[PDB]
């Protein structure tokens, strides 16, 4: 159980996925991509609860 | 950690290192002190500097290190040489002041205040127990009221 | 030595206001 309240949990993905421009070294194309995330920023230690075994 | 507490049952009551400016209070600045001076706790005056209590013989308890509301967020600590540098160590040495007590302490009002004179994280913590480990009496100081957990407001009769 | 970005700019401070919550 968790609180979808903005002040309880946030999903921090500061930079969305960016794809590089295509690199052509003759006949070898190459694309690289990256994204920066902080993940699940839980703001309160008791903003959720678990049940293990069900 | 996310935060200390999601929801508090009741408003936490007056953290340590606080002096009530109703009664006659005096907090005297000391220019030099010890790095890591844990505020809200009894601080001695040794070799011309304010420092954490440790296994000294008869430390001159200069009072209770004041908590700065507009200081660095973190552990209540006086720290030199940083972005969170504390230039001068405000020390509460007259009046009613809050001090962290030990977890074993259950100090009723008007009990004589004893400070843990040990070299550890329990240094300079008030207690009722005259027989606790490293307990050293504080001259003319008595417990007054129970503030937030492990924090008792004590009264310093004379100047400490 | 080290880098060119001092620490305080690498760490971001959120503008959202977080009010402490007490029992109802």
């Amino acid at each position: 159980a968790y609180s979808s309240n903005r002040r309880a949990m946030q999903m921090r993905i500061p930079t969305p996925l960016n794809v590089s421009s295509v690199d052509q070294r003759g006949f070898k194309y190459y694309v690289e991509s990256y994204f920066g995330v902080a993940g699940l920023d839980v703001i309160e230690d008791t903003a959720g609860r678990h049940l293990t075994g069900l | 950690m996310a935060f200390n507490n999601a929801v508090l049952q009741e408003v936490s009551d007056l953290p340590a290192g606080e002096v009530i400016k109703a009664s006659p209070h005096n907090v005297s600045a000391f220019e030099v002190f010890q790095n890591g001076l844990i505020e809200g706790r009894f601080v001695k005056f040794d070799a011309g500097s304010i420092d954490i209590l440790d296994a000294s013989a008869t430390p001159t308890i200069a009072g209770i290190a004041k908590r700065k509301v507009t200081g660095e967020i973190g552990p209540g600590v006086y720290s030199t040489s940083g972005i969170e540098i504390d230039q001068v160590a405000e020390v509460i040495n007259f009046g009613f002041a809050t001090v962290t007590v030990q977890d074993a302490a259950a100090p009723s009002k008007y009990d004589p205040v004893y400070a843990i004179n040990l070299d550890s994280a329990e240094a300079g913590k008030a207690t009722e127990n005259s027989g606790a480990t490293g307990a050293l009496a504080v001259a003319d100081c008595v417990f007054w009221e129970q503030k937030a957990a492990n924090v008792w407001l004590v009264r310093m009769n004379k100047f400490l | 030595e080290g880098g060119i970005i001092l620490a305080r700019n690498l760490e971001h401070v959120s503008s959202e206001i977080f009010t402490q919550e007490f029992a109802g």
